[PDB]
């Protein structure tokens, strides 16, 4: 019973977009059947996929109609198409690969921020704080009064959208002192302090 | 450092089936594969260290896990809208309810969510990879 190529397990093919954390192995499969035994080719962005198209190349296990790429990186992003065929037909399926780099570190703040500030009573002043983190960071501003006072803390009511900058209008001699921006995530905590000096 | 910025809205891609977490305007919660779907752009916000809320931007609702383990999106933030965000050793994120401490936000291979009561650390339904909102 000679027949054109067909997918023998469409279940394993439903997931078209494969987004994985960098450094992981990706295995694309296109289980096929058909008599005679159809052949298989893989394309990267519609063009032939050669071993030199990526460091380390890739591996193919014909027995399982799969394409294997180890330790993927961002540049591997793109479309991968499997082309199966025999004398009675030719069918293809395309997968999209997307690589995401994780950054497993406690929050990191920009050196120098917040910066020291000076002003005469009644004046306005601000402290900026630039944070970078993969895991969602929690930022809060604290004044030293170790006697600490939370002046502002991120949350549903105090979005990150404006938590990075701290304003203090009509500052008073009371306001003087050490301000700190503290950022923390599941991995750890980090903070940078600045000093506000109020003059007569 | 990797591109993305922590305050930007994100898409939560689930290893299990490749579905993006979607939050419907009527509070319905599920997953889809179409990256263009407007109800998958989410806003994560830390309420305190390691704990966050997940707001469907469009639906303008917050992801929440009820007593029974069911997942839905409420217009108003409650104590069931907070999840411990963890970056696992495998580099995927998991969202464990802060209220119901053993239940994870997850998606069945079908595209429907999976009851918190039926999830576990070793499962693949609870693995999400945060991605940019194009």
């Amino acid at each position: 019973n000679k027949r054109a190529p067909y997918w023998t397990n469409t279940e394993k093919m439903e997931k078209r977009l494969h987004a994985v954390p960098a450094a992981n192995t990706v295995k694309f499969r296109c289980p096929a059947g058909g008599n005679p035994m159809p052949t298989m080719r893989w394309l990267k962005n519609g063009k032939e996929f050669k071993q030199e198209h990526r460091i380390g190349g890739y591996k193919v296990r014909n027995q399982h109609w799969s394409l294997i790429m180890e330790s993927v990186v961002p540049s591997d992003k793109g479309n991968y198409t499997c082309v199966v065929e025999n004398e009675y037909g030719s069918i293809n399926h395309t997968y999209h690969l997307d690589v995401v780099e994780r950054w497993p570190h406690r929050p990191i703040l920009q050196a120098g921020l917040p910066a020291n500030a000076s002003t005469v009573v009644g004046g306005d002043v601000e402290f900026v704080c630039k944070v970078y983190s993969d895991a969602q960071p929690h930022i809060q501003w604290i004044k030293h009064v170790p006697y600490l006072k939370v002046l502002k803390a991120a949350g549903v009511n105090t979005t990150d959208k404006e938590i990075e900058v701290l304003y203090i209008r009509n500052v008073t001699f009371e306001d003087a002192g050490e301000y700190t921006c503290l950022a923390g995530n599941s991995i750890g905590i980090s903070f940078h302090s600045a000093w506000l000096t109020v003059l007569p | 450092f990797p591109p993305g910025h922590f305050k930007d809205p994100k898409r939560l891609y689930c290893k299990n089936g490749g579905f993006f977490l979607r939050i419907h305007p009527d509070g319905r919660v599920d997953g889809v594969r179409e990256k263009s779907d407007p109800h998958i752009k989410l806003q994560l916000q830390a309420e305190e260290r390691g704990v966050v809320s997940i707001k469907g931007v469009s639906a303008n609702r917050y992801l929440a896990m009820k007593e029974d383990g069911r997942l839905l999106a409420s217009k108003s933030v409650t104590d069931e809208c907070f999840f411990f965000e963890r970056l696992e050793s495998n580099n995927y994120n998991t969202y464990r309810s802060r209220k119901y401490t053993s239940w994870y936000v997850a998606l069945k291979r079908t595209g429907q969510y999976k009851l918190g009561s039926k999830t576990g650390p070793g499962q693949k339904a609870i693995l999400f990879l945060p991605m940019s909102a194009k």
